[PDB]
RNA sequence: UUAAUAGGGACGGUCGGGGGCAUCAGUAUUCAAUUGUCAGAGGUGAAAUUCUUGGAUUUAUUGAAGACUAACUACUGCGAAAGCAUUUGCCAAGGACGUUUUCAUUAAUCAAGAACGAAACUAUGCCGACUAGGGAUCGGGUGGUGUUUUUUUAAUGACCCACUCGGCACCUUACGAGAGGAGUAUGGUCGCAAGGCUGAAACUUAAAGGAA
């Protein structure tokens, strides 16, 4: 059982789907909301993430891998720490594609102290 | 009462009652739509019946 | 301050929540939330020029029901604010005398009988 | 209660009812003297004096034990201080605080606590030019 | 197949709600196959996938769900965090002033007298919004919860949110007429040096005899 | 002469997100260097603007800069107020408590004077020289008790209970001379204002519009 890291990234403007090897160095499959639609008020949706992670997923087996270890993220820093829409709908889409899901980590950049004048 | 004000379903039903009513003749008036609550009972029914109606008439004392 | 429909909702969102996008326009409201609606703005407007025991009249009850309903009104607000003390939930300030108006408050229409306040306490 | 400050503290000695010595205390009231005596040429304070022979040697107060107070003994045996002891604390305090404001110029905190000191030394320095304890050009700094 | 799990802590206050609702959490999350504990002695309430969990993503959701009920939301209301439309927000004012009292006054302003102004955000956004010490959990859709935040952290930076709760019912019914769609909606929405050393006191009268 | 449940100073173990100067750490943001992949990325209700095959966004490693000090964070603590939240060290300062230590009325309130020092936008509480309380909490002290703790290396606490002093607040109680709004009407004054298609009047006048 060879073994990915799928990083997801939701925002609630966009959606990324984002396949690499476990060092995380090497870039295997990136597809996004936006690519996988033709209006800007969609990339957003929950649907344009499932078609994102299904050319993901798709990709991925081309190459070799099976199950893949999941991080998702939110946009931290000083804006939200919640995923988007699109986050949730992409990790259902690898697992119906097939691959196997590994372990499920939330990685949302969380700052000790924000750039935010109290002034 | 609590369809809106400008609504026309309210606007008609409320007038074909207040016609049939005074046709009937338990309502005197037809002016205010307040009279289907504050002016309907059984006393206007009752005036309607045909020994008032003679007594009215002056058919009976 | 002076948009007579933005500070008409603000008012009238709890009754609006409680009998339920949300329809506020008074051609869309329908049903116990258009009737109390109604008689909320008209008290509102006769607080100005009517005399305060006529404009208001709490609805004849008796003292052991009444009683009984101001009581256990009052635990359910203690109970609310308790629970929000306990916990860091803030809440809309109340002068001393008035109860809070819980959402207990607009459902039951527990005003229109319990009143307020206790004006026997407030005159003394 | 506290002047300069907000807080209303009451800790306190209180010194007993009876006036007449211990019944356990059994040492001679000369040798009491002679203690007292050695701990000033020692360069001891007339406070520190008392909390000594309290502790360590049963007195559990200098009148009581042996009729005149700490101050008025050394003075009969020629020990006296310039100025009083109350004075030479607040004095030294006033110093190490110019001190420090010398080396740490941002020390507004620091600046205000010495007013407040200077304060505290005029006033107690006027009562004692009043009762002629201190010579009446004194002045302070 | 190993198993995911998450556990959050509450605190003692709430444990006597908690007890009576955790056969109502205990059927709710059964529906997805999530396995829930609660520990008293601990004060701790964990969700856990099962061999039998078919929805990779519901976990996630049952996690916020404790999270919820930890920081006193009824279930009733929490419950709704299952649904695939509804998240959680959490949006912190602590760092936004430095004065206490100015803090206290804006902080009441987004409630409003009598909670008016919570209200009727609430209703507009359609969000359930809960206003907790240094911060405000909000609650409801994506779209919701992006409306709450800018007017939660304007309301810091001494905007009132009145003006917020007007812009939300002009842009309702503008989203409703569809000729001004692409056209431009703000024209209709409203707009010496210091010295160390202190300076000498004056004399006092006495002083001056003496 | 007392040694004020007046005031000051002293000493003891403490308490603090009090102040100044150094020092340490943290993730985040921006920028930069490499690094895998390739067409969009941010943003909006839509856009516009901005970046991008010279590789943007995103991924991994690393460095630098400025700011800040999340969660713990409390109707809690400190400070005269404004204010103060990472570690360690130094410099002075401070509160309360404990004292059978010391001075002996040195005090209280104070106009003048001296030190420090975009915003508001729904609120509100009878007041006082004034009684008795209740629950909780912070700091100190005394006593009891038995669990954590532990043993001739030095240090040596946490919890429970009662009492007590001093604080931040909450909830109750006894006592007290504490001495215009909302409208209406107008033979007045001052302003603002009606109409008849435009062209088009000294011209019954073109083209083109308006209405129909
Ligand atoms: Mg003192
Ligand atoms: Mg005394
Ligand atoms: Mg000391
Ligand atoms: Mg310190
Ligand atoms: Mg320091
Ligand atoms: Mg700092
Ligand atoms: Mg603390
Ligand atoms: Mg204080
Ligand atoms: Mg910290
Ligand atoms: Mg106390």
């Amino acid at each position: 059982q060879v073994f990915g890291v799928a990083r997801i990234y939701a925002s609630f403007n966009d959606t990324f789907v984002h396949v690499t090897d476990l060092s995380g160095k090497e870039t295997i499959a990136r597809v996004t909301g936006g690519m996988k639609v033709k209006a800007d008020r969609d990339e957003s949706s929950p649907y344009a993430a499932m078609l994102a992670a299904q050319d993901v997923a798709a990709k991925c087996k081309e190459v070799g891998i099976t199950a893949v270890h999941v991080k998702i993220r939110a946009t931290g820093g000083t804006r939200t720490k919640t995923p988007g829409p699109g986050g949730q709908a992409a990790l259902r889409a690898l697992a119906r594609s097939g691959l196997r899901i590994g372990r499920i980590e939330d990685v949302t950049p969380v700052p000790s102290d924000s750039t935010r004048k109290k002034g | 009462s609590l369809l809106p004000p400008t609504d026309p379903f309210r606007r008609k039903h409320e007038q074909l009652l207040l016609d049939k009513l005074y046709a009937m003749g338990v309502l005197t008036t037809k002016s205010k739509i307040s009279d289907l609550e504050n002016k309907v009972t059984v006393s206007a029914i009752c005036r309607r019946r045909l020994p008032v109606i003679m007594h009215r008439l002056k058919m009976a004392e | 301050q002076n948009d007579l429909e933005l500070q008409q909702f603000l008012r009238e969102s709890h009754l609006l929540s409680a009998f339920n996008g949300i329809v506020y326009q008074d051609d869309q409201v329908i049903g116990k939330a258009r009737s109390r609606t109604l008689e909320m703005r008209l008290n509102r407007l006769s607080r100005v020029n009517g005399h305060q025991d006529k404009i208001n009249k709490l609805e004849k009850v008796p003292m052991h029901i009444r009683r009984g309903m101001i009581d256990k009104h009052v635990k359910r607000i203690k109970k609310y604010e308790q629970e929000a003390a306990e916990g860091g939930i803030v809440l809309s300030k109340v002068k001393k005398g008035q109860f809070r108006k819980i959402e207990s408050t607009y459902k039951k229409d527990i005003e229109r009988r319990i009143g307020g306040s206790i004006k026997a306490r407030d005159k003394e | 209660g506290r002047m300069h400050s907000a807080g209303k503290g009451i800790s306190s000695s209180a010194i007993p009812y009876s006036r007449n010595a211990p019944a356990w205390f059994k040492l001679s009231s000369e040798s009491v003297i002679e203690q007292i005596v050695k701990y000033a040429r020692k360069g001891l304070t007339p406070s520190q004096i008392g909390v000594l022979l309290r502790d360590a040697h049963g007195v559990t107060q200098a009148r009581v034990i042996t009729g005149n107070k700490i101050m008025r003994i050394l003075k009969s045996n020629g020990l006296a201080p310039e100025i009083p002891e109350d004075l030479y604390y607040l004095i030294k305090k006033a110093v190490s605080v110019r001190k420090h404001l010398e080396r740490n110029r941002k020390d507004k905190d620091a600046k205000f606590r010495l007013i407040l000191i200077e304060s505290r030394i005029h006033r107690l320095a006027r009562y004692y030019r009043t009762v002629a304890v201190l010579p009446p050009n004194w002045k302070y700094e | 197949a190993e198993e995911s799990s998450f556990m959050t802590l509450f605190p003692k206050y709430r444990e006597s709600y908690l007890k009576t609702i955790w056969n109502d959490v205990t059927r709710a999350l059964d529906k997805h196959n999530i396995a829930c504990v609660l520990d008293l002695v601990e004060g701790s309430m964990t969700v856990k996938t099962t061999r039998k969990t078919y929805d990779p993503a519901i976990i996630l959701k049952a996690r916020d769900l404790i999270k919820l009920l930890a920081r006193s939301v009824p279930f009733p209301q929490a419950v709704k965090i299952l649904q695939d439309d509804m998240a959680c927000d959490v949006i912190k004012i602590g760092n936004f002033v430095t004065n206490k009292e100015r803090f206290v006054k804006r902080r009441q302003r987004l409630v409003g007298p009598n909670g008016n102004t919570l209200k009727a955000l609430e209703l507009l956004t359609k969000c359930y919004i809960l206003v907790q010490g240094n911060t405000v959990s909000a609650m409801g859709p994506f779209k919701g919860l992006k409306e709450v935040r800018r007017v939660v952290e304007d309301c810091m930076k001494n905007i009132h949110p009145i003006y917020h709760i007007k812009e939300l019912m002009i842009k309702r019914e503008l989203a409703k007429r569809p000729e001004l769609a692409n056209e431009d909606w703000s024209r209709f929405l409203p707009m010496k040096v210091y010295t160390p050393f202190p300076p000498a006191q004056l004399p006092r009268k006495v002083d001056l005899e003496i």
